[PDB]
């Protein structure tokens, strides 16, 4: 067996109105020894389940459990240690797994939105750029809208580390040549914990 | 998003003062009954 | 043991002047049986040595082997199969490998210049932006100069799947301020297959 | 990058009609001796 820990999306712990889990995702476990006791830990203390919702998939040629710890917004910006552990015994040794946020010291994003260049006007379908740079820790969400309304037709760049010491993305809105010459609201939306109200918006406009 | 729900949760989640289970509460009162998502400050 | 093939560096199948190799990264083989019996195959044909050259590494409480192929610019431009093969007696059987490039039809890069934001220019460092698009395979290189002259000062990011089912990157140059006010000239340099002469580049002054 | 020993190593690596040992050798002679590099073309 092997046991990983994924995080809470940045977006889902940022939004109160949306809820953060801790996702234990173990591949094996095995027949004759299915008995993976899992144990939660939040910074020192167990947490039972503390809604802790482990659901059954039968895989490959062996079997995939995966247990899904929610997580209090506040506790996981404030960074606590999420400690997932596997026990059974055709495993000679509890498997642990500890999760946190990066730690460093929060750094705000810098979201300047640019326009297609010129040479890319001779195209018929443009692109819209938008750089966020210099913010930390990495986990951050950006969106893209139209007028006032949400664009599906977006790509991001993976958050890569600067010289800084920081982190930037870009994110790349390609419209419609006319789309874009018809003076029309284009706005890259940016959400990152150290933001206004762990959100804000900037526009592009002909 | 959407309300002044998150608005509200922002504040109460950078209150100074406001003393972890005090903070705890209000952040969860405000999960639970977003209306009253205005509510806010002890300290 | 375990074995990882990696590819030539894109500059390093695309510049004349450079050497492609094949990297062939065992990590194991163990003590008693370090008896690893590369085998490289081209294509169909088996390559002697082709000059492979495995030099051998102590590590970790194991063995980490690695045999380079190096592969004529001409043939994985052209995609042949680079089959790297482990052999042993502890190792029941050949650990077959196959590489090649992308294989789908190239697709020339879009190399436009961006320019900083006026909302950046009150800042005191500046950004400058390549945006590289709609390539096809991911294998490229980008680069940045100043007048004439290597800049050591840029991030790119990954190559990241468009819509198109292209590629695109970003490529992040930070100036000085006054370095850009002084109206100098700046430059990426993008290197691709379909490319010119496998080179293009394109400049950014004030 | 520096020389045509590239650009005529691109020519040469794109010649439609020049049938494979035919371009292998002279992309080779074109690695052995850049200054030659010039001497491209058969068909
Ligand atoms: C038997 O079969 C099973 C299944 O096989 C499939 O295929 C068969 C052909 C078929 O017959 C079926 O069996 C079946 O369809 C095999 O299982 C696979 O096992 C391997 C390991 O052996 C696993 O690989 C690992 O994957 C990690 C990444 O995992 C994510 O991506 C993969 C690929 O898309 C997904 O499959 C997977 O589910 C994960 O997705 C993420 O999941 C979470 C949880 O659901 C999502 O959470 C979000 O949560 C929020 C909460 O608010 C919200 O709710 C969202 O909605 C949720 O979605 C999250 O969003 C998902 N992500 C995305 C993008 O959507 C790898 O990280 C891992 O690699 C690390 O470890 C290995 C081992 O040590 C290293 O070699 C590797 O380098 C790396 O190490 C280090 O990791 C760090 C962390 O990543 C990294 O930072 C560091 O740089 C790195 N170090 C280095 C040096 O690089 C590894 O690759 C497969 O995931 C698993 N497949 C499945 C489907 O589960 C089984 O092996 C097989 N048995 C055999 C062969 O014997
Ligand atoms: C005993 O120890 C050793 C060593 O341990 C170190 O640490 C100890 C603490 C210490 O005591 C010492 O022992 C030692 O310092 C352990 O070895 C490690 O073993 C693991 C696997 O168990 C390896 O992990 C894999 O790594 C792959 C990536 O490898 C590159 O990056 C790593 C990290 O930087 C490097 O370490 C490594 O050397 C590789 O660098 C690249 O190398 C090549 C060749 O040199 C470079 O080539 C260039 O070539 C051109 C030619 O022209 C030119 O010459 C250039 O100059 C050359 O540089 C190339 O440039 C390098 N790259 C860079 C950026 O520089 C991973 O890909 C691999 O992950 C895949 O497989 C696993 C397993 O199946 C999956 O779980 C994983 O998901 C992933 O699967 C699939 O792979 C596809 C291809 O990547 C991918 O596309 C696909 O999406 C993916 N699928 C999914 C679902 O995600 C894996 O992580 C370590 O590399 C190795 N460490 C070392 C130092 O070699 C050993 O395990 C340990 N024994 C134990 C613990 O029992």
């Amino acid at each position: 067996p092997s046991v990983f820990l994924f995080p809470p999306k940045p977006k889902d712990t940022l939004m109160i109105s949306r809820t953060p889990e801790v996702t234990c995702v173990v591949v094996d476990v095995s027949h004759e020894d299915p008995q993976v006791k899992f144990n939660w830990y939040v910074d020192g203390v167990q947490v039972h389940n503390a809604k802790t919702k482990p659901r059954e998939q039968q895989y490959n040629s062996t079997y995939r459990v995966v247990s899904v710890l929610t997580v209090l917004h506040q506790n996981w910006l404030d960074g606590k240690e999420y400690k997932c552990k596997v026990s059974n015994k055709a495993l000679p040794a509890p498997i642990e797994k500890t999760i946190s946020k990066a730690k460093g010291q929060p750094r705000e994003p810098q979201v300047y939105t640019l326009p297609p260049s010129r040479e890319e006007m001779t195209k018929n379908q443009v692109s819209l750029t938008c750089l966020v740079k210099g913010f930390y820790p990495s986990d951050i969400a950006v969106e893209w809208e139209s007028n006032g309304q949400p664009e599906n037709n977006y790509k991001t760049t993976p958050p890569v580390l600067d010289s800084d010491g920081s982190f930037f993305l870009y994110s790349k809105l390609t419209v419609d040549k006319s789309r874009w010459q018809q003076g029309n609201v284009f706005s890259c939306s940016v959400m990152h914990e150290a933001l206004h109200n762990h959100y804000t918006q900037k526009s592009l406009s002909l | 998003f959407n309300k002044e729900q998150q608005n509200a949760f922002y504040e109460i989640l950078h209150l100074p003062n406001l003393n972890e289970e005090q903070r705890n509460g209000f952040i969860q009162s405000l999960k639970d009954d977003p209306s009253q998502s205005a509510n806010l400050l002890a300290e």
